[PDB]
């Protein structure tokens, strides 16, 4: 049986992007918005059963938890055509609809409150899974109700499913618009702080990675944060495509992710993109070769993570997986990994072997594709401690600050202290540290 | 004379002799000579051969 | 490379150490008790010298211009040159 | 990895310059005027990486800079057929379009406050260099603009991109029409003073030279500034022509000149031309040989530099490059050679061995020659300190005389003191001496501390 793969939307960020998700799922798998495979998606060829269920022989429901704190939102993708695509015995909501308040720790005891009920939930959607692989857990990392049930789901899926993978999709706030949720780096350090001790990896979507793509290489003026989600499920669909498409190698997200997180803190992945285009520059249908593809692919504007330029730490990339998708010469896959180790277009690890990984995957049948080629990149690279030092520097200036810490002190997790927020702060910078570590030799050393 | 030409490209095979083996693309020559200095001054017991063809097929 | 005999063979016997390393790992739940820890090691250097004998396989394939997909496969391994820093040779793991 | 070459067009003549070797460029290498290769620019034998960057995969842009601080000349290059040749991220025009007001200090000013800028731009150029040789500015030594902001350029260049090549096509001021700019001595001193300390190589673009020849050679009354610049850019094509026929030998713009520049000092060169020919008489293909090319070369007639006849002193050739462009035998290269040997046409410096260079190159393909054999000369030839002499003898006539020296005096670099400018004048003065002693066997001790 497939390894089914739990959605979790959480608060206003994390469910709008889990009801993009949805919807890129659905188009690239030919599900109509009821759940049901359209007729013309005869090519049985995609896995839904990996990351959606089947409510009949003929349709597929996603395997998708939509929750919040505050039924706007739930009631919002509830409202959508695809209301009926999710099997609705997987949907918490909240009861109150007030949310957590932009409160880690309100979102923490909320996460307590709804304990019975989300943990019933998961159950039943474990119940459901034949060889069920994990969660994945869509949220934001600022607010209240996606950062702080975050981390309560995160700590009570670690103690109820200590044997089973958790993988989170997760929503990092922007780090270059200022956040008018002042406790957001306490909601933060909280996320990182379940992320390092319960979760085995973090794929960290940064708000101000998907807002400088859409203003620089989108051409976006205002990226909606419509638009940033449907960037993201796009993103998901293109690293899902080899699940969903299977084949000689990658046939399991942990077999996939296993080769990308070589230590439990080592679990920061950094993203790519391939073919990447501007929105008005779709129209011109290169023939990049998969030289020219790594090429385009190695050129920052073509990344999908914007790491801040650390001019300290001699950044360098851990790991790299490019996952390549459409017509591929694998003579051209050959020069191009010869191209970029001769031209070292890529700082690897020097205490340990280390390459550029490359997958070559299917597209969705049912889904026609404007693209010959299309690629993703995974990479593990020192480069994202710039934005987990960034994080830490907004975290130390927040407690420093004292800011906005009076609407947690109202919630049971923060009433006395913001001490998790402090030593989340500190184990981050110990993080940092040891990522601008592996970009070193001593990387050898490291935790010796 | 026809038959050679057309079947073994032997004029062609000429040409391609006096560009590369007779060092006539000297343009590809010296960057090839620009890339192997830092490889060239090497001790000649650490070479590998693959990096040596890889190198050659990047300066190409 | 079912052809290249002696390859196949150094492989199968990488295969093999493979194997039992993987069930070594896999009984040791907790931290490698001392026979854990003794098979751990006696892998380590049966997994060094055999990684020397295929870096040594491969730098006589390349002097013997056999096989181009060899020094491919060689290459991708050593991209980073970690294992041409390492002589071929598989990383010390560190205990 | 080409060595890519930045081409920095400066000031109204610099950047008028720069447009028409763009132009030449495209029009040699088959590029459309809106960067794309034409469909007959089939020859992919030349480097366009060199001096051009692809903007798509059809477009090639050249990696050419179009720095101005008057906005007239930008507006018209962008309102020309090639505005879609250039990277618009590679054309810099002053906001205030008030140019430097012809004062070498106030250009350097300038260029010290757009430094921030210009150089972010530089740097990014740079980084879409994978084997960045250096920068080319085209630029006049007598303005403010050209001159003040290459001077300007030229230190930050050399400051912050110490390992990175200085090329420079500077226009020495017209030594035979009197300049209106009294202060251009000045702006002649402070742009030679940055070309002795910051610049490796500087082109020599005499307009004195460039107007005589113009009226003697091309029979126009009155030399337009747009046929001096059409020239130039014919020049600058015939230097490029390496670049874009690769050969056996010399094919780069380091391995090409590290052959003609023997000292740091000695690194003042001269060019020559063949056939100059006016348009009109392409019409007869003249199976020219080599022994002929080399022999109008020779002639000072020839030489696109009007050096005077110095009587007092023994002036004489240190060093010949002849870039010979068309069909060329290589057995009469070398009875050609033989012949200009035993013929001592040329004197040589008596202090080291020196020959004339000869280079024997292909025409472009994708550009329509109308003559079957064409030619550059470079020469150092010590004759080139008399203009060089002349610019330093209307240097001491200016600061003897002040003038123009309350608008310099204005600008900081000259508002307390023309301590550069005196420092510029000795240093001209060594570089005289030098290439005088340069002309005698006792040059082996010339530049020698004991000397």
């Amino acid at each position: 049986m497939p390894r089914e793969i739990i959605t979790l939307q959480l608060g206003q960020c994390g469910n709008q992007i889990g009801f993009e998700f949805w919807k890129q799922l659905c188009a690239e798998h030919g599900i109509s918005p009821e759940g049901i495979v359209e007729e013309f998606a005869t090519e049985g060829t995609d896995r839904k059963d990996v990351f959606f269920y089947q409510a009949d022989d003929e349709h597929y429901i996603p395997r998708a938890v939509l929750l919040d704190l505050e039924p706007r939102v739930i009631h919002s993708i509830l409202n959508s055509p695809y209301a009926k695509l999710y099997n609705p015995e997987n949907i918490y909501l909240s009861e109150h609809g007030g949310g957590a308040g932009n409160n880690w720790a309100s979102g923490f005891s909320q996460g307590e409150k709804i304990h019975e009920d989300i943990f019933d939930i998961i159950d039943r959607e474990a119940d459901g899974s034949d060889s069920l692989e994990g969660f994945v857990l869509c949220h934001s990392i600022a607010g209240g109700t996606g950062s702080g049930l975050g981390s309560y789901l995160l700590e009570r899926l670690n103690d109820r499913y200590p044997k089973k993978l958790v993988q989170t999709y997760s929503v990092f706030p922007n780090q270059d618009e200022m956040s008018d949720v002042v406790v957001q780096p306490y909601n933060s350090l909280l996320t990182l702080k379940r992320l390092t001790q319960n979760a085995d990896c973090v794929v960290v979507l940064d708000n101000t990675a998907l807002n400088r793509i859409a203003t620089d290489r989108l051409h976006i003026q205002n990226p909606s944060f419509s638009q940033i989600n449907q960037l993201v499920s796009t993103i998901m669909s293109a690293s899902t495509t080899t699940l969903r498409y299977p084949g000689y190698m990658n046939n399991d997200l942990i077999g996939l992710i296993a080769s990308l997180i070589p230590t439990p803190r080592l679990h920061f992945l950094m993203t790519g993109y391939t073919p990447l285009t501007t929105d008005q520059s779709v129209a011109s249908v290169r023939k990049t070769t998969v030289l020219d593809v790594m090429r385009r692919l190695l050129q920052p504007k073509n990344v999908m993570v914007s790491t801040g330029r650390d001019r300290q730490t001699n950044h360098c990339y851990i790991a790299i997986l490019n996952i390549i998708q459409g017509e591929v010469d694998p003579t051209q896959v050959h020069k191009s990994l010869q191209r970029i180790r001769e031209r070292k277009l890529a700082n690897f690890i020097p205490w340990g072997p280390a390459s550029i990984q490359v997958a070559l995957s299917r597209k969705s049948p049912y889904l026609p594709s404007a693209h010959r080629v299309s690629g993703l990149m995974m990479a593990n690279h020192t480069s994202i401690s710039s934005l987990f030092e960034r994080t830490c520097r907004q975290y130390d200036k927040l407690r420093k600050r004292e800011a906005f810490l009076e609407q947690f002190r109202k919630e049971d997790m923060f009433k006395d202290n913001f001490d998790e927020m402090d030593t989340s702060r500190e184990i981050v910078q110990q993080l940092i540290d040891e990522y601008h570590a592996a970009t070193r030799p001593d990387y050898i050393s490291w935790g010796t | 004379l026809d038959v050679l030409n057309k079947k073994y490209s032997l004029l062609d095979h000429m040409q391609a002799m006096r560009r590369y083996l007779l060092l006539g693309q000297g343009d590809f020559i010296r960057h090839l000579m620009d890339l192997l200095k830092p490889e060239l001054v090497r001790p000649a017991t650490t070479l590998y051969q693959h990096n040596l063809t890889g190198i050659l097929e990047t300066a190409v | 490379f079912i052809l290249l005999k002696p390859v196949f063979h150094c492989l199968n016997e990488i295969l093999d150490l493979c194997h039992s390393f993987c069930s070594l790992v896999s009984q040791n739940l907790g931290p490698l008790d001392e026979r854990g820890a003794a098979q751990l090691s006696i892998l380590v250097k049966g997994f060094s010298r055999q990684s020397s004998l295929l870096f040594k396989i491969l730098s006589s394939v390349r002097n013997h211009q056999i096989n181009s997909d060899l020094a491919q496969l060689l290459l991708r391994l050593d991209y980073n040159k970690y294992y041409t820093q390492a002589g071929g040779t598989l990383g010390s793991f560190g205990m």
